[PDB]
């Protein structure tokens, strides 16, 4: 049953063209128009793409209004970062935000100093990662010992975005699914 | 493609029924199924054989080195293996000797048949091959026989008979175990020399009573018998000579009650006064006729009343309980009494003769002894077998049954007709049967050849169990039978056999001076029933089972 | 053993508590339970075993190094013997099966000394004085390996390591192979100290003819496939240049976090061209250097393959880091991580290229291997093992890998001693006379230490399915006269052991079996240090996981 | 306190060897009837659902998952025999089973050690290769008439013996095409292509030296019949290649966006103009092709075919001699293929097929097999792999031996004469090797329906006279010499069989304990 679904489900618009000579045109082009429409929706939703270094008055808008988005429940995820330059984990998490911002343009990446965020915040609890969605806090994450701590990598951060429902599991942009071209080249030769 | 049709027209029979044809190597599997329990028999043949623990579902354990006994408790699934169980069961019932051999041969004939069926020999020719080998095998056993007993009772001749039999089951020490049997065999036999009467012997005459404690050296041979009974009234050493008399009654020592509604009836006080004293005077009057005959011990067959017991121990008459039929019949054969169920006077001709009845402590419990003397001998003697472990008592007791079963082999045929043991009788048939294959033409010669190869298991087993390398001990023994033109005419190369302990090389210093031999009657039916075990398994080409 | 003890009676521990001689007995059964699988694998008469992973996959193994590593044991006392088998494989590389049996019997034989109210501190002291007395006796009885004018001090050494394997019958053919292999891959370091890097030779898992017809390569064999099929497979002629590169040769993006931005669209195609051109400029200068064969750690894109196919260059992708160092070391080249120099310019010099006589690609049963032979600067070697399947060759791979470690030690240290349990039986006669001299309670410790050493020659006879006491009694008789030899050679009744194929006691020097003395030294200390670790434990405290 | 998560219990002693040897016998029983010319066929139900109808040993064993680990050593022998030669796979399994079956009653009965048996098999293997070298002889390799009967030997077991006259010419022309001069025969099966076309008739076939593509032209104006085609291989896509740097363009002026799409057209225009610098007529590319690039190639008549596999491009290169070049700037007249002809696209309703034909000695071809079903196409395709597999060894080495049980009987007769002459402890297992070679002749006889007890009895006396070429016929079961009929095989098949059979027995005989539960 899955062998028929893998022709369309496991191929993007660039990979669907492989089956142009083999499979029927009406079977293939019917799905390419569907996948083409999904690509256009992501382009319209790409309202972001760099870290929004904000300040508090604005928090009451950027962090929360955005989380409502269109309010068609067009919700928008907003990853906040209570930065603290003295901590080593904070500078690591700041690099992950800019790296993920260039890839996931639909998700908003927010950064602010922790001293300016909350009155007399504990410095030991920093860096803090909050995830808003439709005005509600989906995840109040603590320091990155859960995500490896000092040895945190980009692969661990992208895996966390899938757990909170920010990115799909089978997304082609994730490093877990985005296999290298040399990897797929060896598979075709050994097939 | 995803699923087969799963054997259509299978609803002809039930789902639990299964067929097993000769194809698909299933006859090889049946030979392999025999090979599972056959290797258990390899460690259990010979004097160095090892016993086996068999824990039943009830928990009753029996330790044993015999096959017919061990196969009774094991529940078997394969029907071809059950042929060996009933084949060895037939061996134990008829002759009581040579069961490991049945299994060992009927298993190796199926082993060498694994090579014959794989070569392409038809099953019909295989049965014809072993049958023609069987007729030549039984013929040559009568030809190469040497020695005979020629005397029913002798001290030295019985050592040649019993000792090689019990040497397999619980070898231990030779003299202390052999003397207990040879002494007991002489007691029960009706010797009667120079009369022309037919001899007679019963397997049920010699019986062993198990008593815990002591050691094997303290075992004695009792002339009479023994039970674990307690006298009711009083105990008596009976130091009075001038022998007592014996009266056996099968009915209980009590008033013979009416079988149909025995109930009192007293119409007036005159019968009430006399009914209590009438039972006392009636029971006393019956004891007067019994007591005047000079009897001092009565063996009862069932429960004895208290009023009858009060008048028996008045005159010092001993009471013995035997609440069963066979326990009462075995005692009459000792004293030679004829029981009568009536409560009257025993006849003087029917009264038995027993000199003394002692009560001593052997196993801590009360036992009653009936030792006779040299005068007025008796039969159905017992053997007091002392030991520490109850499991060892069971296997030694069945060794006496095998030894007593070997004594039965002298009565029916014309004589003893002993053969050389220690593999000499098996290795000699290999050369004779091999020469027989060369004389006969046809495709059956390979069946005759493999029949000789199957007989190598007896010397190969005794060499393996003895802790020796069979590759060097076996071909060293073939040199005694490969030889020719050697000096002596009166040739003594037939007594060469394997050796369990001792000199290197192994051809034994004859089985002679050693005084170990085998019986002809055991080898005849053993090869007959072993060939029938291989015949019925090889002749069948399809097997059908149910529920498993 | 009998029943479980009370669980924290007025102690208040979350886990289990046990004490007394019960846990000491459990450690003995624990060391004996893991040692029973090692018993049947000892000596040439031992048989192999197979471990199933519950997925169909299985592997045949004789040595207890990887067997105990695969057997996941949860009892921590058994883990020390598991790590002891892995420890002995790293340093010595042989005798992993013997330390487990020796360490288990030292604990088993010392278990009787525990219930005699001999303290473990006194027992190990009696073992340790027996140890250093045994090491000095081993240092007296051993022998140097130049030994004789003929070699065969290396042909005979291989037979001991090659015994108890599937290819022990073919050890006569493989004995010449291993000695010719390690003498080719020698090196120089520390101003005159010769070294022999183990695993430097390439063990290929080939299938085909047989283990007897395994051809020894006079050079290194690279196990990798060709990139394109239209390339030349065979390159003849002398002085074949070898280029060893590691930089990234496929087309890659810009720096790790930069973004390309341009206003004028006219130069948008030009920046695309130079990114495609800058990678081909590196390939242009290699062709100017004239490298016939080039090897790369990373991939090779199709933009580079067209230049190698045109100029008849052998480009091979998917090389590994540890291999190319041995290619450059053998062929005489140097490892090139990037093309640059102290000056600002970028170029490639001909001195970076190696030299070899012949390079041929061969295929055998779906195994493409590039045969590089005739290295001018330094020689190399590789062994193409051939058998039934890959899992049978894993035993042969471990058999060869252990053989290199044994032949490594006899050249690093010329002193050797005979096999067959000779030194194990000789120490018993030496320690019995020493046990009486010391007097007090250590006599039983030294005596039972000597009795435990006899388990090595006893296991050779038990696994042989022969009578063991006759061979041990005859070996005891000859060694008993060695201490009472009465010197004046006529110092006979020494250097004898068991011959299992015939079942006689003969001279091991003429039979052709030896072992280096350093393996006996490290095995005894590592076996006793493991015995010290188990004997000193009194009570266990197992905490359940939260 | 288990001490072992992986089989704390053990099955040691002799019972493990009974399970090993009996399992080695069971794998041979399911393919005992798969030998000789009257051999039967088998069917396998894979879990994916793709059925296959097979009689070759390698296809039977590889598609059967076995739970017994000791048996799996026997399953891999046909895999080893397949990749090495590709013929004679069934004989290795039954021969290894008979060696293990014959060597079974020696540890049970004689209690002889396994390592003594290991020495016995090596000396028997040394003598087995010696007498096979004596029985073998050379023949002429260049005689095409002689090569037909040798290819017909392995074909006689399979279904296509009825078309043996066509199959020999089909395989002999194919193996000679890929053959070249330089182990003196370095050609490989990977160059030989075999395309399976359902439908047609197996009698109508031919060996076309080319590469059969399974797709249509991309534009309808292109001519499907070219007299003098010119092949040019390419790896670059004709589409616009997207840069991996993720370049973003800041458009401020209005003419920038129009100029970008004009530069896109100008790049494809300049790229197509460089293709026409060498004026080709047939272009091949392994990647996509944009519709913009199709129009500019119409003026030159450059027929383009897209999404071609990487292996097919190499096969196109060896036939036409074209060089694979990625960039479009480095096209020269030498890069353009030559000596090609007969480019024609035959119309078939299922799929479009394009032929190629020739007028750097490496060559390739494509065998177009016609049949009645896809499953029997795999049968005839595997027979082609067996048809060329028997032909490689006669070309590699000129050595050659008889077959049909005669060469195996010659090993048993020679070993039996010296078995009594040895007179040692190893002679008992040495006799088992001589008895182990009797299964093959026996198997052949049994399948044929004859009585093996008397046919093999006179065969012993026949070989005792001093001849070796006397075998057993598979149809009627005579003792006629194989020189008349012509049953001959290479020497490499029998050499690999006795070597793999002995080496597999040494692996399995030295096992005494079985364990599981590791979960690596
Ligand atoms: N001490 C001994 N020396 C040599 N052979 C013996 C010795 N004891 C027994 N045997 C042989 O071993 C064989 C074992 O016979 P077996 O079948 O065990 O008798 P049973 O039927 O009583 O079990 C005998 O036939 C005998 O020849
Ligand atoms: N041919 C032989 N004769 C006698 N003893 C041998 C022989 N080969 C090996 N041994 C003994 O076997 C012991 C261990 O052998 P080893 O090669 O370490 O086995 P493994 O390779 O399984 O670790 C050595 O101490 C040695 O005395
Ligand atoms: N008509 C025949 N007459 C005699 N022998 C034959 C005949 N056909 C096949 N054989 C024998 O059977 C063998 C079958 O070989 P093949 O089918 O190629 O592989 P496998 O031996 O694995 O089945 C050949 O080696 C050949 O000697
Ligand atoms: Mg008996
Ligand atoms: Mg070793
Ligand atoms: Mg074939």
């Amino acid at each position: 049953a899955k062998q028929h679904e893998n022709r369309l489900e496991d191929k993007d618009l660039s990979d669907l063209e492989e089956l142009e000579d083999d499979e029927d045109e009406d079977f293939l082009e019917a799905y390419k128009i569907k996948r083409l429409n999904e690509i256009r929706k992501l382009q319209e939703r790409s309202k972001f793409g760099e870290v929004f270094h904000i300040n508090k008055p604005e928090y009451n808008k950027e962090v929360t209004l955005a989380s409502q988005g269109k309010k068609d429940d067009g919700g928008v995820y907003v990853f906040v970062h209570l930065s603290l330059q003295s901590k080593l984990q904070s500078r690591i998490l700041s690099h992950l935000f800019q790296s993920a911002a260039c890839k996931f343009r639909e998700i908003k990446f927010v950064e602010i100093p922790a001293n300016r965020a909350i009155e007399n915040y504990p410095e030991s609890n920093c860096p803090t990662l909050i995830v808003y969605y439709r005005g509600e806090v989906i995840k109040n994450m603590i320091t990155l010992l859960e995500l490896g701590g000092n040895n945190s990598k980009m692969e661990d951060f992208e895996d966390f975005m899938v757990k909170v429902g920010a990115v799909a599991e089978g997304d082609n942009r994730l490093i877990m699914n985005r296999d290298d071209e040399e990897s797929r080249e060896e598979r075709k030769l050994h097939y | 493609s995803l699923r087969l049709p799963q054997n259509p027209n299978a609803g002809l029979f039930k789902q639990g029924y299964n067929s097993y044809s000769n194809a698909d190597g299933q006859i090889i599997k049946s030979i392999a199924a025999i090979r599972e329990l056959h290797q258990m028999c390899l460690t259990s043949m010979g004097p160095c054989g090892r016993n086996k623990i068999i824990v039943n579902h009830l928990g009753k354990i029996i330790i044993t080195n015999d096959a017919a006994t061990m196969l009774r408790e094991l529940d078997i699934v394969h029907p071809a293996v059950k042929v060996l169980v009933m084949a060895t069961e037939q061996q134990k019932i008829d002759m009581g000797d040579g069961t490991n051999l049945v299994m060992i041969l009927a298993g190796e004939l199926l082993n060498v048949s694994e090579k014959l069926i794989s070569m392409g020999l038809s099953a019909v020719e295989i049965i014809q091959g072993y049958n023609m080998a069987r007729k030549f095998t039984l013929k040559e056993l009568d030809e190469m026989v040497v020695g005979e007993i020629t005397d029913k009772n002798d001290k030295n001749e019985l050592l040649k008979m019993i000792k090689p039999v019990i040497s397999s089951k619980k070898y231990g020490s030779e003299d202390i175990l052999s003397e207990l049997v040879s002494e007991a065999v002489s007691h029960v036999l009706p010797v009667a020399q120079q009369a022309g009467e037919i001899p007679y012997f019963n397997v049920d005459s010699i019986r062993v009573v198990k008593i815990m404690g002591g050691s094997l050296s303290n075992s004695t041979v009792i002339k009479g018998m023994v039970f674990n009974r307690e006298p009711e009234g009083h105990v008596k050493s009976l130091s009075e000579d001038k022998k007592h008399k014996v009266a056996v009654f099968t009915c209980p020592l009590d008033i013979a009650n009416t079988e149909t509604k025995g109930t009192v009836l007293l119409h007036n006080a005159q019968e009430m006064l006399d009914f209590s004293k009438g039972e006392e005077k009636q029971i006393d009057a019956m004891m007067k006729e019994i007591a005047d005959m000079g009897v001092e011990c009565i063996v009862a067959g069932a429960g004895v009343g208290e009023l009858a017991l009060h008048y028996l121990n008045r005159y010092g008459i001993l009471v013995l309980k035997v609440p069963s039929k066979f326990e009462l019949r075995r005692l009459c054969r000792v004293c030679g009494a004829t029981p009568l169920p009536r409560l009257g006077a025993p006849t003087p001709e029917e009264l038995g003769l027993v000199e003394t009845v002692k009560t001593m402590e052997i196993g801590g419990d009360r036992v009653t002894v009936f030792k006779q003397e040299q005068g007025e001998i008796s039969r159905t003697s017992t053997i007091i077998l002392r030991g520490a472990t109850q499991n060892n008592l069971d296997d030694i007791e069945r060794a006496i049954d095998d030894g007593v079963a070997a004594v039965k082999g002298l009565m029916k045929p014309s004589g003893g007709k002993l053969l050389p043991g220690a593999g000499a009788t098996e290795i000699e048939l290999i050369s004779r049967i091999t020469k027989y294959g060369e004389r006969t033409p046809g495709l059956l010669q390979l069946a005759i050849k493999q029949f000789a190869v199957a007989f190598e298991v007896v010397p190969r087993t005794l060499a393996e169990t003895a802790g020796l390398d069979v590759n060097e001990v076996l071909p060293n023994l073939y040199a005694a039978h490969n030889v020719t033109e050697p000096g002596a005419v009166k040739t003594d190369h037939l007594y060469k056999g394997v050796d369990i302990d001792g000199e290197s090389d192994e051809g034994v210093k004859d089985i002679r001076e050693e005084n170990i031999y085998d019986m002809l009657a055991t080898k005849k039916f053993a090869i007959n029933v072993a060939t029938e075990a291989a015949t019925t398994v090889l002749s069948i080409d399809q097997i059908i089972m149910a529920k498993k | 053993q009998l029943f479980n003890n009370s669980r924290s009676d007025t102690l208040f521990l979350g886990g289990e508590k046990i004490s007394g001689d019960d846990i000491r007995n459990q450690n003995v059964l624990a060391t004996m339970a893991v040692a029973n699988v090692v018993k049947s694998s000892l000596g040439p008469v031992g048989l192999d075993k197979m471990l199933v992973d519950d997925i169909g996959d299985f592997t045949v193994t004789n040595d207890g190094a990887t067997i105990l590593s695969l057997l996941d044991v949860q009892h921590p006392a058994g883990k020390i013997l598991v790590e002891l088998a892995q420890q002995q494989d790293r340093e010595i590389g042989d005798g992993t099966t013997s330390v487990v049996i020796i360490a288990s019997e030292l604990l088993k034989r010392a278990n009787e000394l525990v219930k005699n109210k001999i303290h473990p501190t006194t027992i190990i002291t009696g073992f340790r004085v027996a140890l250093r007395e045994a090491i000095r006796f081993i240092n007296e009885v051993l022998s140097t390996s130049v030994d004789t004018l003929g070699k065969e001090t290396l042909i005979n050494i291989a037979k001991t390591s090659m015994s108890s394997k599937i290819i022990g019958a073919d050890s006569d053919f493989f004995s010449n192979m291993v000695v010719d292999a390690l003498l080719a891959v020698k090196t120089q370091n520390s101003k005159g100290e010769i070294k022999y890097p183990v695993k430097a030779v390439n063990v290929l898992k080939a299938h085909g003819k047989s283990a007897t017809e395994s051809l020894l390569v006079p050079g290194y064999a690279l196990n990798c496939t060709v990139a394109s099929q239209a390339m030349p497979k065979r390159i003849a002629g002398g002085n074949v240049k070898i280029a060893c590169l590691d930089l990234n040769l496929q087309k890659a993006r810009m720096a790790m976090g930069v973004q390309i931005n341009i206003d004028d669209p006219e130069q948008l195609e030009q920046i695309r061209k130079r990114e495609a051109g800058i990678v081909l400029e590196r390939v242009k200068k290699i062709i100017d250097a004239g490298a016939q064969v080039v090897l790369t750690t990373k991939g090779i894109d199709d933009l580079c393959l067209k230049e190698f196919v045109e100029a008849k260059i052998m480009g091979v992708r998917r090389c590994k880091k540890e291999d190319l160092r041995r290619i450059a070391r053998a062929t005489g080249a140097t490892l090139v991580s990037s093309m640059s120099n102290l000056e600002g310019e970028e170029t490639f010099e001909s001195s970076y290229l190696g030299l070899c006589d012949e390079v041929v690609q061969a295929k055998f049963s779906d195994d493409e291997c590039i045969l590089i032979k005739g290295t001018s600067k330094h020689s190399s070697s590789s062994i193409i093992l051939r058998g039934a399947n890959d899992y049978s060759l894993d035993e042969m791979e471990r058999s060869l890998h252990d053989s290199l470690s044994v032949v490594k030690r006899t050249l690093e240290s010329g002193n050797v001693v005979p096999g067959g349990g000779c030194v194990e039986a000789a120490l018993n006669i030496y320690l019995d006379n020493f046990a009486t001299t010391v007097g007090s309670r250590e006599q039983l410790a030294i005596a039972e230490f000597a009795a435990a050493l006899l388990i090595i020659p006893k296991t050779l006879a038990v696994n042989a399915a022969k009578d063991s006491s006759e061979l041990v009694a005859k070996l005891r008789s000859y060694h008993a006269a060695s201490q009472m030899a009465k010197p004046e050679k006529r110092r006979s009744y020494r250097n004898y052991g068991l011959d299992l194929i015939r079942g006689k006691i003969v001279d091991e020097i003429h039979a052709g079996v030896l072992e280096p003395t350093i393996s006996k030294v490290k095995s005894l200390k590592s076996a006793l240090e493991a015995c010290v670790a188990i004997l000193r434990i009194d009570t266990m405290i197992t905490v359940d996981p939260e | 306190v288990v001490f072992m998560n992986a089989s704390q219990e053990r099955t040691t002693g002799r019972q493990a060897q009974i399970s090993n040897i009996t399992a080695a016998k069971a794998v041979a029983d399911v393919i005992r009837t798969c030998l000789g010319p009257k051999a039967m066929l088998k069917m396998l139900l894979d879990p994916m659902g793709g059925l296959v109808l097979t009689n070759d040993g390698h296809a039977i064993l590889r598609e059967i998952d076995v739970a017994h680990p000791a048996a799996k050593s026997m399953l891999e022998l046909s895999r080893t025999q397949d990749e090495e030669v590709g013929d004679g796979t069934t004989t290795v399994i039954i021969l290894a089973g008979e060696i293990l079956a014959q060597c079974a009653p020696y540890l049970i009965e004689k209690n002889i050690h396994p390592v003594i048996i290991i020495q016995a098999l090596k000396k028997a293997l040394t003598d087995a290769l010696e007498v096979i070298k004596q029985v073998s002889k050379p023949v002429d390799v260049e005689n095409d008439a002689a090569m037909k009967k040798l290819i017909q030997a392995s074909i006689g077991t399979k279904y296509v013996i009825h078309w043996s006259e066509k199959m020999c010419e089909l395989a002999l022309d194919a193996v000679k095409t890929v053959r070249k001069d330089l182990n003196f025969e370095i050609d490989i099966k990977r160059y030989v292509r075999v395309e399976k076309i359902p439908g047609g008739d197996v009698l109508d076939s031919r060996v076309l030296k080319g590469v059969l593509l399974n797709k249509d032209v991309v534009h309808p104006k292109m001519s499907r019949h070219i007299e003098n085609p010119r092949v040019v291989l390419l790896d670059c896509p004709l589409e616009y290649k997207k840069g991996e740097s993720q370049t973003n363009i800041e458009i401020e002026k209005e003419e920038d966006w129009n100029r970008i799409l004009q530069i896109e057209e100008e790049q494809v225009q300049l790229m197509c103009e460089q293709i026409l610098a060498v004026r080709p007529t047939l272009v091949i590319t392994e990647k996509g092709v944009s519709d913009l690039a199709q129009h500019y190639l119409l003026k030159g008549g450059c027929s383009v075919l897209r999404r071609v596999k990487k292996s097919d491009n190499n096969r196109i290169a060896r036939v036409t001699g074209a060089t694979i070049v990625n960039r479009v700037e480095d096209l020269k007249e030498s890069d353009v293929g030559t000596n090609c002809g007969l480019f024609k696209v035959e119309m078939i309703g299922d799929e479009y097929f394009s032929f190629l034909d020739n007028c750097g000695l490496q060559k390739a071809c494509t065998i177009m097999l016609r049949g009645g079903s896809k499953d029997i196409l795999n049968e005839i395709d595997r027979n082609l792999q067996d048809a060329m597999a028997v032909a490689r060894n006669v070309m590699l080495s000129p050595s050659l031996s008889p077959g049909g049980g005669a060469t195996e009987m010659a090993v048993s007769v020679k070993l039996a004469e010296k078995a009594k002459q040895l007179e040692g402890i190893q002679q008992w297992p040495y006799q088992a090797v001589a008895d182990a070679m009797e299964c093959i002749p026996r198997t052949l006889i049994q399948n044929a329906g004859g009585d093996p007890i008397r046919l093999l009895s006179q065969l012993r006396a026949k070989h005792a006279q001093g001849n070796f070429t006397t075998g057993i016929d598979g149809d009627k079961g005579k003792i006629v010499d194989m020189v008349s009929y012509g049953i001959w095989e290479p020497e490499v098949i029998k050499q690999q069989s006795v070597k793999t059979a002995i080496e597999s027995a040494c692996l399995l005989l030295r096992v005494d304990d079985i364990v599981s539960g590791v979960r690596k």
